[PDB]
């Protein structure tokens, strides 16, 4: 299955198209994507930071904001400034969540875990023996979510 | 005459069962909880010069820090009782019997049970 | 962590193992050589000897007594209530002797070691010479520790209560054929293992498994029935 | 930390604490006390104590007693890395920082909510 | 009896808190900043039992 | 959880043994049955019971009468003569 | 826990770390020269020098999982296709769209 | 686990029984959620003794959906609780202790005449007064309701759609080991 | 580490300490939202209200907020199965599966709880604070890759629950006009507190001294090389002091009896629960069924499934004394929360006879 292209400010959406729903990989078990960093430090990551982490910050602020007035609905027996305050202190961590969000991203791309604009020289050979979920995502929304069918 | 692991071992377990000997005072029962936190931190700290364990000897001061812990919380527990009309010594905070105690005597407040 | 393990034994699988048996002779043979003392120091063997019929008598009721001791120091002395003038007594008692703690729990512990004792007995002469030669192994734990636990809660507790003690007899003969009678956690061998002979040839051997693994299929409920489709 | 030989000055100690005994007890030789109504009770300007054994205090500051044990395991928790802080790295660094952040955060809570102060 | 004299040569340590350190600091640091934190909500948990 | 440091920073006694511990067990398909030895070296690390038991051994031994007098040592040979010799030094002279 | 090589490989010295990019460089090139031999079963002599190599880069589990993984793969190759698979899946879930009516009255075992 | 010619065979599925504990946990806490969904629709304070369940007599949801949690704790089937207990002796079963089953179905039958001996106090001679009154009237919140009508559903016709939960709970169970 | 310091090692922690941050600078900030200076140039269009009672409802709509982004981030979480932070945790599908499952049910349990906060508020800030610092460290627990920081996690989770404990409302506004000249002396509060307190000690020695005995026998107390030692030993049979390992195992499972109420160890819980508020039943249930009695079947299932040889014995011993102890008990009662607590207990014993089951 296509991904959003990388380095583009809809990178970040890769994040949510998983080939398999396991969390990780096993120890030996080769990466989606050809390693750029296995050792990556702090400073990697951040160099490594682009226009999808970018985006996918953008997205936090964007969708940050609604749920703040979401959580301030609840909010009773405040001044404005501290309706103010409280507003500001939420869309701030819904942003820092979005840098995080970025961080892995980046994190991820130097690891070769989501896409990162590399190929392996001979892909991973794999027979799809049992198959419940071809037929289903070719006749629905979820073939845009799992990777490679 | 015992062998130190034998002595700390047993006298841990000497710690808890003297805890419960001991009648249930809350203040009491604080300090055999010190006592006992002191048993484990030095049954630790041999250990690990036994194993050349540096992780046994870490927790010589995450068990003092988990015992000041508690030993604050239980300070104002203590502190909590003046306030719900609770004595310190709780077999004194019910009406069950026990020849445990020389004096306990507990009657209903009333004068008269029967009016002529 | 085992019960029974001497009896709960596949010798012959031990003997094939050369794993040790439980069932060897554990006995001492002094030569015409040693001392007076060296000859009845190895007497002690006597001692070791599982088909002496005293001697594991003496013993279930030294068990018994232990457990009775136990119940008594853990849930039996406390639980009842002692007169205050006999704790008083008992008190000066132990102000005016050297030693009056022992007294005091001899005292206390006596009959409750007792009780263990001639229960424990008793339920070892009962179980070796009513019930060892019963072929329903289960059916016999059940019954006999049904009377047996009967009988003890109609004298021990209360006669009223003895449909209880009935129902508890059952309860434990279930769980001592399950636990103490069969190899439940406590496994001495792998489940299908097996040890050859005759000599046969591998040849043989190999296609006496396979035609094992042949008649094996048909226990699939797909492959039996015919309902697979072609792959 | 010391030894037997610390051992052993505590009992000079106490031996020194015997030599003021005997000076005491010579000084002693020298003055009669004659026996009063008064003269071995308590003392409180000058009329009776209405109490003897039931002298309570309030204790408003039990707060500050369970702090104090608090932040003593704290500081004690900072020893190590203060002590062999030449080899301090990445790692240390940001724990020592992080640690000392979260003493700083308890004592500003403590000081909001104003428990550090006495109560009626 | 046995003395190590090339390791002591190279042994720069001239404090017995180089396992503390090691311990809190290095591999332990996990727990370390587990108690550093319940000491923290203990703290505000001391304070909400005295309100 | 194992540090591999040793009471003064350094290393742990047992570190070589529980590497090469470690290495057997990932690098086996069946670890418990196969690395025995490396297990049983690192076991003998920690608890030094073999050597207790040695040592319960040596004093039932000495409890005996078979040994009367050890051979004596001498540095600047560094050589071990008997008993018997008369060298320098000696406690019986 | 104690039986699973997965459990085992996952544990580590403190202080150890895998270079994951070397690793898997050394075991494309020994696995491409594997592959090229084309055996039934994997003769890590046959390819010396990359074999020496996958040796140094990687570690003792990685190298487990690999061996094991290689396996199970020579096993499903000899077995499955891409297309027989395909059509197997599919008669599975029209099959899976009905019932499975007993086989009353049968003529076997 | 059988072995024919060096080729082992494995019928059995190791990390089934941790799925059957997952299930049984997430079960009890689905119903126990749906008991105190309504107890927290409710004046809290009308709930002190075990008498007090008259003060669950009220219109008919409230009503019903008490009497249906208490069956299902109770392993009453087909409710939801009677899955977790059935699947637990059948794994018992399949693990092969008859003692276990035993005790376990001891428990069973105590625990669940434990739950609905209360069953008989929920007969009240009128209906209850158990609302909140908030703007003089009783205070039906709609987003607890619309919880418990969930609840209701999966609790009775929660073991039409078990397959798909115990599909979920052993994949998630077959990651311990591999 | 000395040289260089890999994200692998805190990039799980990071998301974490944001949460953290956040959490702690909305309650911190909360504490002083009646502080808001009028300077004397300001005019006040109204005049302010100083007494308050904030609905914590926002607070509530925090944790959902940011337990949701935690969900999010599990989604896509990338990795390899290995173990960070020099081994004190472990990153694998089932500890991670596990994680999520209990953030899940987090969300739920907080999603109805803020629905029933807005019917009426009969608690405060701090206490919901509880709830948010419970939920961001209990699923920290199944990422344990040692009983050390296992043991210190759930230090840190009974510090937050006898938080949630104490913060209890105590007197309420209630239509009972006849007390307000005579003392009522109500004692649940002391009653659970002190069963909390006593409990949670009990617990955490026996669960310290099992610690210092598995560094004692294995010389580590990671879960892969306590489970191969113990294992190869039984190879080996070097380590044959059978009596040092049953206690070892007796000291683990009566600490977590003692820690989770089971019976024969149940009255304390009997006790406790009809001494919270319903909504800190539906809390300390949610917590106690889904994290520590999930823990504990884990224990004698995964983490220390090499010991089940001693396990299985005294399982069943506990699992039988608690049956034939609880049957007439359980039919004495007449409390609401006593019947939930008992209704806990039951299932916790049924529960306890499946992994006794399972570890077969
Ligand atoms: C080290 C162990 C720990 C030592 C310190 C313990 C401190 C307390 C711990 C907390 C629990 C307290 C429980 C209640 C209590 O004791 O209250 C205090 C109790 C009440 O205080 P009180 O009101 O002031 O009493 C006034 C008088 O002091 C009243 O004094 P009294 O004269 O009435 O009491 C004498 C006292 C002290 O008695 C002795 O010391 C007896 C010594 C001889 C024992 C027998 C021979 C042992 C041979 C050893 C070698 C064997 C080799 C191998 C052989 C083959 C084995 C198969 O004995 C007892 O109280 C009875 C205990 C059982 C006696 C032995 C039974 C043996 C059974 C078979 C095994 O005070 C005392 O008893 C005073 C001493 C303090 C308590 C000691 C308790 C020891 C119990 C264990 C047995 C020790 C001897 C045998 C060792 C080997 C066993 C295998
Ligand atoms: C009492 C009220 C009953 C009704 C209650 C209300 C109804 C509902 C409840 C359920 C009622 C049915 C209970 C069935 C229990 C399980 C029986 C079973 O599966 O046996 C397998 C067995 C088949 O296996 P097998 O390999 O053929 O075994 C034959 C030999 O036992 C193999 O060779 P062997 O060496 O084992 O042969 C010796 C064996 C040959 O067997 C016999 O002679 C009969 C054994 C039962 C005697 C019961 C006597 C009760 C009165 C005293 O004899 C003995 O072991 C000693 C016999 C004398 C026993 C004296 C002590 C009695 C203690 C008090 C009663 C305890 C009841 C425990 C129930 C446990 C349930 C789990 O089937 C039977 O024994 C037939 C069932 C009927 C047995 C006799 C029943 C007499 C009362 C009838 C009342 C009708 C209403
Ligand atoms: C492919 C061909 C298929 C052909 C058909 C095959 C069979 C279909 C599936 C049937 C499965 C049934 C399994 C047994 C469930 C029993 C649970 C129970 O007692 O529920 C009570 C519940 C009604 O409780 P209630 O007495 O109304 O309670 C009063 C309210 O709580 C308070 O009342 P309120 O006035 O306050 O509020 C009213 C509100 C209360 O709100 C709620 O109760 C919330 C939950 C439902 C929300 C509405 C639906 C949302 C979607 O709504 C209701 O009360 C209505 C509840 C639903 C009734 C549906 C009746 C028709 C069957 C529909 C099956 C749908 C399956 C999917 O359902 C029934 O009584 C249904 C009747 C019994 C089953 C259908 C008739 C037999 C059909 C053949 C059965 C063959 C069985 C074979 C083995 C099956 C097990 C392995
Ligand atoms: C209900 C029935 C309960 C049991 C009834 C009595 C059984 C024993 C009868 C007396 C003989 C006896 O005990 O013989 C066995 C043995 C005989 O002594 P023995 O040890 O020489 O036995 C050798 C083996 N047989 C039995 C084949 C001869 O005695 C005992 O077990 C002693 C019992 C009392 C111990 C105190
Ligand atoms: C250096 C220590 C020297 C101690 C000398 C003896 C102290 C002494 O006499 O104490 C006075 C006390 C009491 O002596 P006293 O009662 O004779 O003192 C009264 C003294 N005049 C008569 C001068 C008023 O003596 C004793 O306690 C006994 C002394 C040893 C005999
Ligand atoms: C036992 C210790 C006291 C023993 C006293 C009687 C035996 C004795 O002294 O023998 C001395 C004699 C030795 O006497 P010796 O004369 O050889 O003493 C040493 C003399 N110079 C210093 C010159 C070398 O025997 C022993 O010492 C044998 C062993 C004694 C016990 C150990
Ligand atoms: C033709 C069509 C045209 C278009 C039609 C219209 C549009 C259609 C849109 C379709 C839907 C779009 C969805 C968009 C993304 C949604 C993401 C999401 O919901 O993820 C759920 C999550 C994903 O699972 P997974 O990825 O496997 O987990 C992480 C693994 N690394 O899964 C999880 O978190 C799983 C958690 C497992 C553990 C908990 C659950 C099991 C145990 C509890 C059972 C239930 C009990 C109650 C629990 C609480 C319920 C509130
Ligand atoms: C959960 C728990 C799981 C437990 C699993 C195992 C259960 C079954 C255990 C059975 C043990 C037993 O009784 O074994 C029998 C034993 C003799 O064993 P053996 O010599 O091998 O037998 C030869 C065959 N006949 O004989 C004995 O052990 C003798 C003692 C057995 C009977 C004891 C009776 C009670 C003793 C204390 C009584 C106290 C009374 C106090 C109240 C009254 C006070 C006045
Ligand atoms: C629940 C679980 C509880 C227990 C969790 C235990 C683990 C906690 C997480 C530990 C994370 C450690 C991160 C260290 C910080 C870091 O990496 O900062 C980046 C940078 C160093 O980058 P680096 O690439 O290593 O350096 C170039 C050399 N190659 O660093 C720097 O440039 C600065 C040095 C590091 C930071 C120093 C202190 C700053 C302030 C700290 C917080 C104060 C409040």
């Amino acid at each position: 299955s296509q991904t959003f292209a990388h380095d583009s400010f809809l990178g970040g959406l890769n994040l949510f198209k998983r080939r398999d729903p396991r969390f990780v990989l096993d120890q030996g078990e080769r990466p989606p994507y050809p390693i750029i960093n296995s050792n990556s430090s702090f400073v990697d990551v951040l160099s490594n930071f682009n226009k999808a982490d970018f985006g996918l910050v953008l997205f936090s602020a964007a969708i940050g904001f609604p749920l703040s007035r979401w959580v301030l609905k609840g909010l009773t027996f405040s001044s404005l400034n501290y309706r103010r305050g409280l507003f500001s202190s939420v869309y701030g961590g819904v942003i820092l969540w979005g840098l995080v969000l970025g961080f892995n991203n980046s994190y991820y791309r130097l690891n070769g875990f989501v896409d990162n604009g590399l190929v392996w020289k001979r892909k991973e050979r794999k027979l799809n023996k049992y198959d419940f979920t071809s037929e289903f995502e070719d006749n629905s929304f979820f073939k845009k979510l799992r990777i490679r069918d | 005459m015992l062998t130190w692991i034998s002595f700390w071992s047993l006298i841990f377990w000497l710690i808890l069962i003297i805890l419960v000997l001991k009648p249930k005072n809350f203040i009491s029962i604080l300090f055999m909880s010190e006592l006992t936190w002191l048993a484990l931190y030095c049954l630790s700290l041999l250990f690990g010069a036994i194993y050349c364990d540096i992780t046994l000897l870490s927790i010589s001061f995450f068990i003092l820090g988990v015992a000041g812990l508690e030993f604050s919380f239980g300070i104002l527990i203590a502190i909590l009782y003046k306030n719900l009309n609770e004595s310190l010594n709780t077999d004194l905070n019910n009406n069950n019997n026990n020849q445990n105690i020389f004096d306990k005597n507990f009657k209903t407040p009333l004068e008269k049970i029967n009016w002529q | 962590m085992e019960l029974n393990s001497s009896a709960k034994e596949d010798s012959h699988y031990v003997g094939v193992l050369g794993y040790p048996s439980q069932h060897d002779p554990h006995t001492l043979h002094p030569k015409k050589h040693d001392s007076t003392f060296t000859k009845v120091y190895a007497c002690r063997d006597m001692l070791w000897d599982h088909h002496w019929e005293v001697r594991n008598t003496l013993y279930a009721g030294f068990k018994g007594a232990l457990l009775g001791v136990a119940y008594a120091s853990g849930f039996g002395l406390i639980s009842k209530t002692v007169p205050s003038i006999v704790l008083k007594k008992m008190f000066r008692f132990v102000r005016n002797n050297n030693f009056g703690h022992i007294r005091i729990m001899q005292d206390l512990l006596t009959p409750y070691a007792l009780t263990g004792f001639g229960l424990g007995s008793v339920y070892y002469l009962y179980q070796h010479n009513v019930w060892e030669n019963r072929s329903n192994k289960w059916l016999a734990e059940v019954l006999s520790n049904a009377l047996f636990f009967q009988v003890a809660t109609a004298v021990c507790v209360n006669p009223g209560f003895h449909i209880y003690g009935m129902v508890g007899g059952i309860l434990f003969g279930t769980l001592k054929y399950a636990f103490y009678n069969s190899s439940f956690f406590q496994e001495k061998e792998s489940i299908g293992s097996y040890t050859t002979f005759g000599d046969l040839s591998e040849e043989e051997r190999k296609k006496q498994e396979y035609k094992d693994y042949i008649q094996f299929l048909g226990n699939y409920h797909k492959v039996r029935n015919g309902q697979l489709v072609d792959l | 930390m010391g030894d037997a030989v610390v051992i052993h000055l505590i009992q000079n100690v106490l031996i020194f604490g015997i030599i003021f005994w005997l000076l005491t007890w010579g000084a002693e030789y020298f003055y009669t006390v004659k026996q009063q109504l008064t003269k071995k009770q308590f003392y409180e300007c000058g009329f009776k104590s209405i109490s003897e054994l039931n002298i309570q205090i309030n204790f408003n500051f039990f707060m500050l007693a369970v702090f104090l044990i608090l932040y003593d395991v704290e500081f004690t928790f900072l020893f190590p890395v203060l002590f062999n802080f030449s080899m301090f790295s990445t790692t240390e660094l940001f724990l020592a920082f992080f640690f000392i952040f979260l003493i700083l955060v308890s004592l500003l809570y403590d000081w909001l909510n104003n428990v550090l102060s006495w109560s009626a | 009896i046995y003395d190590d004299y090339y390791e002591g040569f190279n042994n720069s340590i001239m404090n017995d808190f180089t396992p503390l350190t090691l311990s809190y600091y290095s591999i332990n640091s996990a727990e370390f900043i587990i108690i550093g934190l319940l000491l923290l909500l203990g703290s505000v948990a001391c304070v909400n039992l005295y309100k | 959880s194992y540090s591999g440091y040793s009471l003064n920073g350094g290393v742990h006694p047992c570190l070589p043994f529980y590497e090469r511990m470690l290495q057997c067990a990932k690098s086996e398909a069946l670890p418990i049955k196969m690395c025995t030895a490396q297990t049983e070296d690192y076991l003998e690390c920690h608890h030094r019971k073999k050597q207790y038991a040695l040592n319960y051994a040596i004093k039932k031994e000495l409890n005996n009468i078979r040994i009367v007098a050890l051979p004596r040592y001498d540095e600047e040979n560094d050589t071990f003569v008997p008993f018997s010799q008369a060298t320098a030094d000696h406690i019986f002279q | 826990m104690e039986f699973s090589n997965a459990l085992l490989s996952q544990t580590k010295l403190p202080g150890q770390q895998y270079d994951y990019k070397r690793c898997f460089q050394a075991s494309n090139t020994h696995f491409e020269c594997l592959d090229s031999i084309r055996d039934a079963y994997d003769n890590h002599h046959k390819c010396p020098q990359t074999y020496q190599a996958w040796q140094s880069s990687c570690d003792v589990g990685i190298r487990r999982y690999q061996m094991d993984n290689r396996e199970q793969q020579k096993k499903d190759q000899l077995l499955y296709s891409k297309e027989q698979l395909k059509n197997y899946n599919a008669a599975k879930n029209k099959e899976a769209y009905g019932i499975t009516a007993p086989k009353n009255l049968s003529f076997a075992f | 686990m059988s072995i024919f010619s060096n080729i082992w065979i494995n019928n059995d599925l190791n990390s089934y029984g941790l799925s059957i504990l997952l299930l049984n946990i997430i079960n009890y806490l689905i119903v126990f959620m749906l008991i105190l969904s309504v107890i927290l629709l409710t004046n809290l304070s009308k709930f002190k003794s075990l008498n007090q369940f008259k003060e669950f007599n009220s219109y008919n949801f409230i009503l019903y959906s008490l009497i249906f949690s208490l069956l299902s704790m109770a392993g009453i089937p087909p409710l939801l609780g009677f899955t977790g207990k059935f699947l637990a002796i059948l794994y018992s079963s399949f693990k092969s202790q008859y003692l276990l089953i035993l005790f376990m179905t001891i428990l069973n039958i105590f625990g669940m005449y434990f739950y609905i001996q209360n069953l008989r106090f929920v007969v009240k001679k009128n209906k209850s007064s158990i609302l909140n009154y908030k703007n003089y009237y009783v205070n039906i919140n709609y987003s607890i309701t619309l919880n418990i009508i969930l609840l209701n559903f999966f609790n009775f016709f929660g073991i039409l759609f078990l397959s798909d939960l115990i599909i979920i709970l052993n994949y998630i169970s077959s990651y311990i080991y591999i | 580490m000395l040289l260089r310091l890999l994200v692998s090692e805190y990039i799980f922690f990071l998301p974490v300490f944001t949460n953290l941050f956040i959490y702690w600078h909305i309650f911190f900030k909360n504490n002083i939202n009646l502080v808001n200076k009028k300077n004397n140039w300001d005019k006040s269009i109204s005049v302010k209200n100083i007494i308050i009672k904030q609905n914590p409802s926002f607070i509530i709509r925090l944790n959902l907020l940011l337990n949701s982004l935690m969900v999010l981030y599990l989604i896509t979480f990338n990795g390899y199965s290995s173990t960070f932070w020099w081994s004190h945790f472990k990153l694998n599908n089932y500890s991670l599966y596990m994680y999520l499952l209990v953030i899940i049910f987090n969300n739920y349990f907080l999603y109805i709880t803020e629905k029933h906060i807005k019917i009426l508020n009969n608690y405060s800030i701090d206490y919901f604070f509880s709830i948010i610092n419970i939920t961001l460290f209990i699923p920290m627990i199944f990422l344990s890759n040692t009983l050390f920081t296992f043991f210190f996690l759930i230090e840190l989770v009974s510090c937050a629950i006898f938080y949630k404990f104490i913060v209890s409302k105590i007197s309420f506004k209630n239509s009972n006009y006849k007390d307000n000249y005579f003392s009522i002396f109500s004692k649940n509060y002391l009653n659970v507190l002190f069963y909390q307190y006593w409990s949670s000690f009990f617990s955490s020695v026996m669960i310290g001294f099992c610690i210092i005995y598995l560094f004692s026998l294995t010389g580590s107390t990671e879960w892969s090389i306590i489970n191969f030692i113990v294992a190869s030993n039984n190879q080996i049979n070097y380590y044959t002091n059978n009596i040092t390992l049953l206690f070892i195992c007796l000291t683990l499972i009566i600490g977590f009896i003692i820690k989770l109420g089971i019976a024969p160890i149940q009255l304390y819980k009997i006790e406790i629960y009809k001494g919270l508020p319903f909504l800190s039943i539906f809390f300390y249930t949610t917590f106690y069924f889904l994290i520590f009695f999930l823990f504990f079947s884990l224990l004698f299932i995964y983490y220390l499934s090499a010991l089940n040889n001693f396990f299985w014995i005294i399982l069943l011993i506990i699992s039988i004394i608690g049956i034939f102890y609880i049957i007439s008990i359980i039919f004495d009662i007449n409390l609401f929360k006593a019947f939930l607590a008992y209704s806990t207990i039951i299932n916790s014993i049924s529960f306890i006879l499946l992994i006794i089951a399972i570890i077969f």
